[PDB]
């Protein structure tokens, strides 16, 4: 119940934290996927499709980190926590 | 997740 967020505040932080144990885990859970998406874009020209690209269809020039956060909020990824 | 990969393409 609120106005639609605009900017780097979308998706809302509370919904993201509802999935991850804590924000310290969420930052890594997002950054590693951003790195994966960036690597996929880098190897888009030619290479083995070992790193699957973005799951949710990206927008017009959306940064990889934003795509990672959106696809995390959409409940399409699963992560395992070390120790 | 495996479902997302299966439905990706």
């Amino acid at each position: 119940g609120y106005d639609t967020p605009l900017g780097i505040t979308n998706p809302p932080i509370d919904e993201l934290l509802d999935r991850v144990s804590s924000k310290y885990a969420l930052v890594i859970y997002a950054a590693k996927r951003a790195r994966q998406i960036n690597d996929y874009y880098n190897q888009l020209g030619e290479g083995i499709l070992e790193y699957v690209g973005p799951l949710v269809e990206p927008g017009l020039q959306e940064k990889p980190l934003s795509i990672a956060l959106r696809e995390i909020h959409a409940d399409l990824l699963e992560h395992t926590e070390g120790e | 997740t495996e479902e997302a990969r299966a439905a990706a393409y």
